[PDB]
RNA sequence: AGCGCCGUGGCGCAGUGGAAGCGCGCAGGGCUCAUAACCCUGAUGUCCUCGGAUCGAAACCGAGCGGCGCUACCA
């Protein structure tokens, strides 16, 4: 049962930025619904409309689709929203995207947990979404933080603990990340050994590996071999590979060989 | 490979041993015709050739740039 | 109901297998035909040679069926740069009934001792006259020091030439002066094309090849019509292999060293790097036995450069994990074979092409590196590998001071300034290093057109050498 | 005593215009007078055209207007390029799989080059 | 042999998460005296074969296929 706005309140705000899906166009404008506040549906002029000239109200605005829009007022007595599109700065129109994105996946999870318990979404989003949001900002940081931490759920009354563990069960399935970190190490050694000296730098790095954040540095070439990682936190690769750089150098350096370093750890 | 063809008009695929601007050059005075040089996101090269004179870019290339002429293919279209 | 390979594992069970080589075996008893030397291990390399577009790499394939790679994409259908190596067994009829031409039977490497014989009638089997290693060498203008390496390796020779094109082709001149240059005269002619021919077309081109071979330093080459596509007259060569090819003057008395002409680095991609390999040097041993688990020491090996311009050499020590023959590991290794030593060497010094064309040095050896070095020169007076369109193939000059020229020294590739012109010596000024043991083969080649081009032929007299940084 | 003649197997292609449906029942002979996978034959015929039709039993089966020199044509390059080796003239050379792509091999020499495009 | 991409509507490009995408083509219709230009409407798919979590997967994941591109023949 799809209802239950994203934000806080019922009613849009003034000047917001918000993302429309259309329906229906006669003569005035679009009038369509929103899916970024509450349904309540929000008028398109002809003046608001095009950045360019309007040639062809057929081609521009695509009914059955979402575009980047802003709302000027909102009629707090029984509803009757003014929205235009035009008047968007070009450098937020992605970052409405975003926010739609971001709207849309939540309300899919929270939809399926609705959809599964033939509880109404309202109640979800009201046990669920709204002090979340509160709590880290967006409901997005909150999923994912519960991702990793299980205590963002602490303090928080859910309707029954089989919503806690089906919408838990969700959230590690479909929102499950973690970027790869890459690297090449060039080996340049005229030297004596050489394969036990890299036998042993892999030892050195691969025992480095944590539970969590693994450090598996393959081989694809003689010279070139390569450092892959997963990144949980983005930040942790960085120095874990310095290290691995440092610990390479230090068995290069005294038993004759020479290496550098091609790529440096990138996300 | 290196396939050349044109498709009504149009030419794509173009080695550039030789500037395509330079290939504008010599293709708008002697064709007369309104020619444009748009990069497509990321296929071959697109030099475009107003009404259908396939045959005259055939002459063309002759006169420039080809060397093989075997795989430059006449369209039907 | 056998399947083919359950059937192939009875002939090879049946066939004796191949017993492995003893541990520690009585060298000075051991010959080249020797069974346990012979079973696992190639005794004589024999080269090909032949003008481009002709196909020796084919006709080694159908002679043995070890495959030749044709690497590097681009490569993989022009030309090749590094050499390619296959191994056939001489297998030889015992039954006198059948006739001698199809007695030889060339068979592959993993074959057991005594196959059966494939010809319909004769229950009997075959054995072993000779393992053969195969070492073919390119033939096009631009690649010469690779090939003149591997003649210099190459101990037996196989001319190719073609009929249809021109009877005078000059690649195939210039190897076989090459190949004169070096101490090689087994040279055995064979006719590339003879079914596309007409019968009076291949005796033409006979007579043509016959007046070519008169006046050079091989005057006794057999000449035999071979097909490289059609798979036919494989047995005449082995015979005429056998006959005519004894085995050179290698015993155990000579003190034991390297020359190592492909570097392999064994880095299987994909697999975690805990179980690895150490790097191979491929090279081949004409002078020495070597053993499992031997020291052993590069000797040009690490070129460096000062910040004072001054060219520092570090001798390149190893131990030996491996010495990999013909298609087993091997515990004894046998001279006058290319072999792939397996060392600990670091696998990116045998990446590409690091070895290619140096010396190696057991340890209880000292060779010499030297920096500038006094050679005998010997000329030629017309350029071979040129087709001149009517007008005199070009004369060679006398050479000049201060011309980098191309010293092949054996399968060292170097280019020389000379300092010292006179009518048989020259002081050659290397850049890169150099190292001398007894004598060295050498080919010299100029830059008259373009690529590199033969000359003539010299011997290194005296050096000045390079003390080695421990 | 091998060759008594001096390849020449190649039929001439029977395709079915029924009107509305193009219909090519000469596959799988051009296959038995070919040596090739039948399998690769269909992929290669339909990588070569905006069509992938049907196979039934032996034949393909496709629905519109087409010719019949076309696919003569068609025989002729692909016999250039696959069937006949452009090194020899031998037509029982077909592909194997020695890396992950096809390899081309032949049956009188054992010839080994990579086309597989 | 591995790793970085792809899986078309004739084609190029897209989001893949509630169910066929946009445009280039093609056909048909409108405009005009008429053509071009312009405007409207269509019909072209296992978005590559097989499974999983999931009320649901073209995607989220894989147990592999077919083709790409980097290493470089990877005794
Ligand atoms: N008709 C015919 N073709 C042959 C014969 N031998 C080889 N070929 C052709 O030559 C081709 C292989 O040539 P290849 O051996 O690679 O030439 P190459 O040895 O690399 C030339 P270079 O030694 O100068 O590098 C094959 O495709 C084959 O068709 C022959 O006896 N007859
Ligand atoms: C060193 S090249 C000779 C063949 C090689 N030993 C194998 O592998
Ligand atoms: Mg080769
Ligand atoms: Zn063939």
């Amino acid at each position: 049962t799809s209802h239950c706005r994203f934000y806080e309140n019922k009613y849009p705000e003034i000047d917001d930025i918000v993302m429309v899906n259309v329906q229906q166009i006669a003569e005035m404008g679009a009038y369509v619904k929103l899916l970024e506040y509450d349904n309540i549906e929000g008028m398109i002029l002809l003046s608001e409309l095009s950045r360019r000239r309007i040639r062809s109200i057929q081609k521009l605005i695509r009914v059955g689709k979402n575009d980047v829009a802003v709302v000027l007022r909102v009629d707090k007595e029984k509803g009757y929203i003014d929205l235009s599109k035009r008047r968007v700065s070009s450098e937020d129109i992605i970052k409405c995207e975003e926010k739609y994105q971001k709207s849309k996946t939540v309300h899919s999870i929270l939809r399926y947990c609705a959809e599964k318990f033939q509880i109404p979404l309202e109640e979800l989003y009201k046990t669920i979404a709204w002090p979340l949001s509160r709590k880290f900002g967006h409901a997005y940081e909150a999923f994912k933080l519960s991702i990793i931490d299980e205590t963002v759920w602490e303090g928080i009354e859910p309707p029954s603990k089989d919503v806690l563990d089906e919408l838990k069960n969700y959230i590690s399935k479909r929102l499950t990340p973690a970027v790869k970190i890459r690297a090449d190490v060039e080996v340049s050694c005229f030297s004596y050994e050489g394969i036990d000296a890299i036998k042993d730098a892999l030892k050195s790095a691969e025992d480095m590996s944590t539970e969590q954040m693994q450090v598996k540095v393959k081989l694809v070439a003689a010279p070139l071999y390569v450092l892959t990682t997963q990144a949980l936190d983005k930040q942790k690769g960085i120095e874990q590979l310095e290290s691995a750089i440092e610990k390479i150098t230090e068995v290069i350096t005294k038993y004759g060989g020479v290496c550098n370093i091609t790529m440096p750890p990138k996300a | 490979s290196n396939y050349i063809h044109i498709r009504i008009t149009t030419v794509q695929g173009v080695p550039e041993e030789y500037d395509l601007k330079r290939i504008l050059k010599v293709l708008k005075k002697d064709f007369a015709c309104n020619g444009n040089i748009v990069k497509d996101p990321e296929m071959g090269e697109i030099i475009q050739l107003q009404g259908d004179q396939r045959a005259k870019v055939c002459e063309f290339m002759i006169s420039q740039l080809g060397l093989q002429k075997k795989n430059i293919k006449i369209h039907g279209f | 109901g056998e399947t083919e390979e359950e059937k192939r594992k009875r002939e090879f069970e049946e066939g004796g297998g191949l017993p492995e080589q003893p541990l520690n075996p009585d060298f000075s008893k051991l010959n080249p035909l020797s069974a346990e030397i012979i079973n696992r291990q190639a005794t004589i390399n024999i080269g090909t040679i032949g003008h481009v577009a002709h196909g020796k790499s084919t006709v080694v394939r159908a002679i043995s069926g070890v495959q030749t790679v044709r690497f590097k994409d681009e490569l993989e259908r022009n030309i090749t740069i590094k050499l390619g190596y296959a191994n056939a067994k001489i297998y030889k009829c015992q039954e006198p009934t059948c006739p001698e031409p199809d007695c030889y039977r060339s068979f592959k490497s993993d074959k057991e001792i005594s196959p059966k014989c494939q010809r319909p009638g004769c229950p009997g089997r075959y054995k072993l006259v000779r393992h053969v290693s195969f070492v073919d060498c390119p033939g096009h203008d631009i690649l010469m020091s690779t090939m003149l390496s591997g003649a210099a390796v190459m101990d037996a020779a196989l001319l190719l030439i073609a009929g249809n094109e021109s009877c005078p082709q000059p690649q195939t001149s210039e190897h076989l002066a090459a190949i004169e240059i070096m101490k090689l005269k087994h040279v055995i002619i064979l006719q590339n094309k003879v079914d596309l021919m007409r019968e009076e077309s291949a005796l033409e081109h006979q007579k043509s090849i016959l007046k070519f071979i008169r006046g050079t330093i091989a005057d006794g080459a057999p000449i035999v019509p071979i097909s490289a596509q059609l798979k036919y007259n494989i047995d005449a060569v082995n015979e005429f292999i056998v006959k005519t090819i004894p085995v050179p003057p290698r015993d155990f008395m000579i003190s034991p060293r390297l020359i190592v002409i492909r570097s392999f680095d064994v880095n299987k991609p994909g697999a975690e790097i805990e179980d690895l390999k150490g790097g191979v040097a491929g090279g081949s041993i004409l002078n020495g036995v070597f053993k499992l688990g031997d020291e052993i020491e590069i000797r040009p090996g690490i070129v460096t450069k000062d910040d004072k311009g001054k060219i520092q050499c570090k001798p390149i020590f190893s131990n030996i994990v491996s010495l990999f023959a013909e298609q087993n590991d091997l515990k004894f290794a046998v001279p006058g074979g290319l072999i792939g030593v397996g060392t600990k060497v670091d696998p990116t010094l045998c990446r590409a092409d690091r070895l290619v064309g140096q010396v190696v040095g057991a340890k209880g050896h000292l060779p010499n590196i030297y920096t500038d070095i006094e050679i005998n020169y010997f000329l030629l007076r017309r350029l071979l590998g040129v087709k001149t369109d009517g007008q005199k193939q070009a004369k060679v000059r006398k050479l000049e001071p201060n011309e980098v020229l191309m010293v092949n020294i054996g399968s060292t590739a170097t280019g020389a300034r000379v300092v010292a012109v006179k009518a048989d010596m020259a002081r050659l000024q290397l850049t890169s290093p150099a190292c001398t043991e007894i004598n060295e083969k050498i080919a010299l080649s100029r830059r008259i057109e373009k690529h590199w081009r033969l000359i003539g032929w010299a011997t290194i007299k005296k050096g000045t050498t390079l003390e080695p940084i421990a | 005593t091998n060759n008594p003649e001096l390849k020449f197997r190649i039929p001439p292609p029977v395709c079915l215009r029924d009107g509305k449906k193009t219909i090519f029942s000469n596959i799988q002979d051009i296959a038995e007078k070919l040596h090739r996978s039948p399998e690769h034959l269909i992929q290669y015929l339909f990588a070569e055209l905006g069509t992938s039709g049907s196979v039934d039993g032996k034949r393909l089966v496709i629905k519109g207007k087409f010719q019949s020199k076309q696919m003569e044509n068609v025989l002729r390059r692909y016999i250039l390029e696959y069937v006949t080796c452009k090194t020899c003239k031998s037509i029982n050379t077909e592909l194997k799989r020695e890396n992950r792509l096809f390899f081309m091999v032949c049956k009188s020499c054992g010839s080994t080059r990579s086309v597989s495009s």
